[PDB]
DNA sequence: CGCGGACGAAGCCATACCATGTGGGCTGTCGCCTGGA
DNA sequence: TCCAGGCGACAGCCCACATGGCATTCCACTTATCACTGGCTTCGTCCGCG
């Protein structure tokens, strides 16, 4: 069981320890967010328990790692002296200091191949090709990429991570095999963070601490595609055999 | 019950929405440098649109006091005095749904009309809409009300070719001169940026509908949206760069099961010499033919476009115009 | 630019095989070096200087000797082989060259049917397809195709010189 | 109530407005370097015809201690006690400390580090203000770190005088947010419609005398000029225009001699050795009433040439308005006038005889 | 790659020129232009064996070959006399030792380097005869090079001259302590 | 007389010289007529 | 109906240049200008408003 979603698209990026104006994002999704993806895809408002989405496993791997960048953003600004965001006690601030600037970053143009395995995971996949809320990445602003879920049905999807996947283009030796490529798996653990969500209503956010370990694993030359347009292409020939 | 809206915008030489340092905010998609506005830009630059006619589509015309037809003439209550309140209603705009209480909890009392201060209940005008929050996430400036989304996904507006920001040298003259001229105001360099943008947005028709109700009320919110999300353009440096302009593709296609970007179709940067709105709008044609016949739907397709010298097959059924577009597919959405 | 190549080169088989197969057409259509040639390679032709660069290099075809007759490089590879190989003069076919590739369109209809001629009396091969759609591209760009006759010529000129020891 | 205005006007081989090194600043537009003349240039050329003719001097300056010093010393102050006194009146406006001022160069009066932008009048006033306190401003510059003594709301308020170009242009000031007037016209830079690159002219300036034995230029260099077929675009915002100056005759002048200057004037940069004053070959007026368009979109792919451009391009912005009508459907006004007889455009509307014909007929139906 | 044929054309024409006239006459009158102008159709003889095999790459040959035969006799006459630098390196050399005019120079090479693949033609030929005029060593392969490598992108060969420019500057100036 | 709106009062600040190598995809052709299969 | 042939007679050859030359000096400029506005905290009081 399992499936294969594809994160991509133009712009990704998950949040955590920030709750201030400077927001930032980690180098490679979190399942808080993308298990709020899944349910934002069922549709179970904030404050509903989410012991359905426990059980699950996400070993990701990491096609490109993608740029960092800083989104400058403001909010409130240039509006007049009587339109702003309010203040806990009801009293606006001056126009010249009413704005409230935010710098939160995001993770570009980067592409992930992430492999859940779960028992729920059907019913997730069914969800994602019709959700009951737009589904993003990160953040509501960000679109996701149109083949999000790129296989619907696939035993041992891990296996499908380490073989027969296509990859961006890369420099590749002549004649060379054993290309690496890192995935994290959940002793020998790269770091801890908070991830598992426990509960995602707006009125008290809370969540936990979650192990994780970067394995660099090697994979075939043979999953290269070309310089351009080549990429895309193999991947739609890839996800058309899904029916089969 | 999604309606995907995508547009090609060339946009001159000018700087929409800039940084923290002056440049415009930019996105490296496939490698390469490209420029962006960002999505609340086109946002606030969409809904101070909207508000601009919806919340005035009018005042004049429809009026909210056009009510007691259901509650304060067809009820009883002074058949003939209906001004009531009507006057007692005043001392944003709403739907339907929520315009029962405007004439419901405006009744009773007694009243006062015989020569009128009851408004905590009949202020949560925005707390059930207000449309123009469901539409769009809550207000700026009122406190949450249960409904903080949402349903109008919007994305981040980026360049279907790496374009690389322009240092416009520019300085200050002073009008009164001394026995050393030459003496400028100030000079300084402003950086600036055109290009061919591409954009997208949803609208989540499906869970939008119930937060409101009148299908009728919500088929004029979204007609209204789709054309202020064609006809507007942010107001960054405008006055200065005047890069006001209309999309020269757009396409709306309605899907009953998931929206759908073609950002995607634009990651290989397109390299120049020649124009890039046809080489866009045949790129973009190709990439909805792929995926079309990859992940096979029976949705609807629609576009319009300024150009009549390729036909887009993929897009659907060519329309004549945005606004008989725009009707055509809301009409179409139900 | 390939689609006057290919139609050149139907045309080079088939006026080739015509002239040696019949004498009548081939006499008729060499008298211009023009009724004949509207009858002839008319169907193969999509500016009139292209088509006058096909009936011209047909003529030119038509006016080869028997020795010739009855038998990828440009021509300027063809002169640089016909003088390293057999006997041309250097400094005399550089000059001609110098001089076909200084003039306009209508110089080098001129000055080029005697040279091409006079090297072909001598079994050199002229990749005649090509030598039609450069006639052609003399009308677009001029100094270009000229540029490409001269540089190349001197290129593999000095190139096969080298090679050869 | 948006005023659009377009034109094609075809410079000869000059250099308008230079880079910070000579060359023309140049776009990189649908892949081709493009040269184009900065908005700003333009838009100090049409101000100062405007108020030329409208005679408002609205000067932008920051000397304007300087002149209220000026000022005061024709009206009979000492020249310490002017310069003194200006000093007040500017130091008397800001927070405190008044505005920001810049390091003293001489002992002449320093100059403000913002850019002020006020009519004649305004300052003949604001030095009416600082003489109806002569004795006070000579005591304060009795002390050593004087303070602000003006009534700093009529200052204000005079701060706060408009004129035909700050009604147009609008003004910025950021230490007094409260004179802060907005612009209501959108004024977009003139690109090309054709790949133009750069060329260099060499110049020698000769020395006359000879000498002894040897005789070589006085001085050598090469100066960076350009020709091509510029396309303008402006757009007034009536609505706001009105709001700002609040009256409609007046507002109606100022649109019209807006546009007759838009059309007229040319800059003044390096003209004097090239004499590249020119007429727009095409002027196209629309009155839209939801909102202004550009055409620059119609230029995007750059034209090849060999042959003209002018006819090139008076026939695809035909092409692109029309078309583009066909699609945003719109009851508008539409007029032009055309330098060249050959062609006839329809979609342009109704072709006027002239341009002040054209300029009077779409204010008049505005 | 490109270099070692930039040396063979250095080594000849730097060799063909002193010691024949008649292509030093044929390429003198091909700076600054066109690989195709006719004017240059006399140059081929000498060039067009040495270019290998984008058109930047023959531009680049051409016209540093044209610049090699441009060269006042004074420039030969010296450049006969019997990790290395670009020719920014030589502009700075040529600014701290022969007295030319720093706020001008920098100014040109600013303008120089901030032009497209035709600009740096039309600019650069009167330049480096002017750095000859002060007899500067200027090395001529990695000036070719360097042009066959300014089509591509022109941020990758104009930075480095100018950060190579100032780098040189201030080593000279801290040098002369 | 009753009071709106706006500002200001600080806590803060920070003696044993050198570098960068990259690219690839689009297009349609004739000789016509009689004879024999 | 489609594939294949045909359609008066229309020349052969031989030859194609040697040399010599391709310029020098000189000149490369100056000065003036380079902004602000803010996104901290609560409360009490103060000047202006009704």
């Amino acid at each position: 069981s399992g499936f294969l979603l594809r994160l991509a698209g133009p712009m990704q990026s998950w949040g955590e320890h920030s709750m201030f104006g400077e927001r930032d994002t980690l180098p490679y999704p979190s399942r808080s967010g993308l298990i709020g993806m899944f349910a934002a895809a069922q549709g179970v408002r904030r404050g509903d328990p989410l012991d359905r989405y426990k059980e699950l496993k996400f070993t990701v791997r990491v096609d490109r790692p993608g740029v960092r960048l800083v989104d400058f953003h403001t909010i409130g600004g240039g509006l007049p002296k009587e339109r702003t965001v309010p203040t806990a006690a009801g009293e606006r601030r001056d126009p010249k200091k009413a704005t409230i600037v935010t710098s939160r970053s995001y993770l570009a143009d980067a592409v992930f191949t992430v492999a859940v395995t779960g028992p729920e995971a059907d019913t997730i996949a069914d969800a994602l090709a019709a959700p009951y809320w737009q589904p993003y990445l990160g953040r509501r602003a960000f679109v996701p990429d149109p083949l999000l879920v790129l296989r619907r049905r696939v035993a041992d999807p891990v296996r499908e991570l380490v073989e027969a996947v296509p990859l961006p283009h890369r420099r590749v030796e002549e004649d060379a095999a054993t290309v690496l490529v890192d995935l994290i798996y959940e002793t020998r653990t790269l770091t801890v963070l908070n991830d598992v969500p426990l509960s995602f209503d707006s009125k008290s956010r809370r969540y936990s601490t979650r192990q994780i370990r970067v394995v660099p694993t090697e994979v075939p030359a043979t999953l290269v595609a070309g310089p351009g347009r080549d990429y895309q292409n193999k991947l739609f020939t890839y996800v058309k055999q899904c029916a089969e | 019950t999604f309606v995907d809206i995508h547009a090609i915008q060339t946009l001159p030489y000018s700087n929409i929405n800039r940084d923290d340092l002056g440049s415009p905010k930019t996105v490296v998609y496939g490698g390469k440098e490209r420029t962006r506005v960002s999505s609340q830009s086109w946002k606030r630059a969409v809904r101070h649109e909207v508000e601009a006619r919806l919340g005035d589509k009018a005042v004049r015309t429809r009026r909210i006091i056009s009510e007691i037809a259901k509650r304060l003439r067809e009820r009883g209550w002074d058949a003939d005095l209906a001004d009531a309140g009507a006057r007692q209603v005043v001392l944003f705009y709403l739907p339907v749904p929520a315009i029962d209480e405007l004439a419901a909890i405006a009744d009773e009392h007694r009243d006062a009309v015989a020569k009128i201060l009851p408004a905590d209940r009949i202020t949560e005008v925005l707390k059930s809409r207000n449309v123009s929050v469901n539409l769009f996430g809550r207000m700026l400036a009122e406190l949450p009300s249960t409904e903080v989304d949402g349903a109008v996904q919007f994305a981040h507006a980026f360049t279907v070719h790496g374009t690389t920001v322009e240092v416009d040298f520019f300085t200050a003259v002073d009008d009164i001169p001394k026995e050393n001229d030459h003496g400028s105001g100030h000079m300084n360099a402003g950086q600036f940026s055109a290009g061919t943008f591409y954009r997208y947005a949803n609208v989540n028709l499906d869970r939008l509908v119930e937060n409101t109700g009148d299908a009728q009320t919500a088929r004029t919110a979204v007609a209204e949206f789709l054309r202020a999300f064609l006809s507007t353009v942010p107001s960054g440096k405008q006055n200065a760069t005047a890069a006001m302009t209309l999309p020269d593709l757009v396409h709306i296609a309605v899907r009953f099961d998931r929206p759908i970007s073609f950002a995607p179709a634009f990651e290989t940067a397109l390299y120049g010499s020649d124009g890039y709105t046809l080489r866009a709008c045949q790129e973009l044609n190709n990439y909805a033919e792929r995926l079309r016949e990859v992940w096979p739907d029976d949705a609807i397709r629609g576009y319009a476009t300024v150009e009549n010298k390729t036909d887009l097959a993929a897009l659907g059924e060519r329309y004549d115009s945005y606004p008989a577009l725009i009707d055509a597919m809301v009409a179409a959405a139900f | 630019s390939d689609y006057i190549l290919q139609h050149a080169d139907a045309l080079v088989k088939r006026v080739s095989k015509l002239i040696v197969n019949e004498p009548a057409a081939r006499a008729a259509l060499r008298r211009g070096v023009m009724l004949a040639a509207h009858r002839v390679v008319a169907p193969y032709v999509p500016v009139h200087a292209v088509e006058r660069a096909f009936y011209a290099v047909a003529a030119i075809m038509a006016a080869q000797p028997r020795s010739a007759r009855d038998q990828r490089p440009n021509l300027g590879v063809s002169l640089a082989q016909a003088v390293f190989d057999k006997g041309l003069n250097a400094d005399s076919t550089e000059q001609r060259l110098h001089l076909i590739a200084r003039q306009n369109l209508d110089g080098v209809h001129r000055h080029l049917p005697r040279l091409v001629l006079y090297l072909r009396s001598d079994q050199v091969h002229i990749d005649w397809g090509i030598l039609i759609r450069d006639l052609a591209r003399w009308g677009h760009t001029p100094r270009h195709v000229a540029r490409e006759w001269v540089q190349d010529y001197h290129r593999t000129l000095e190139t096969l010189t080298r090679q050869a020891e």
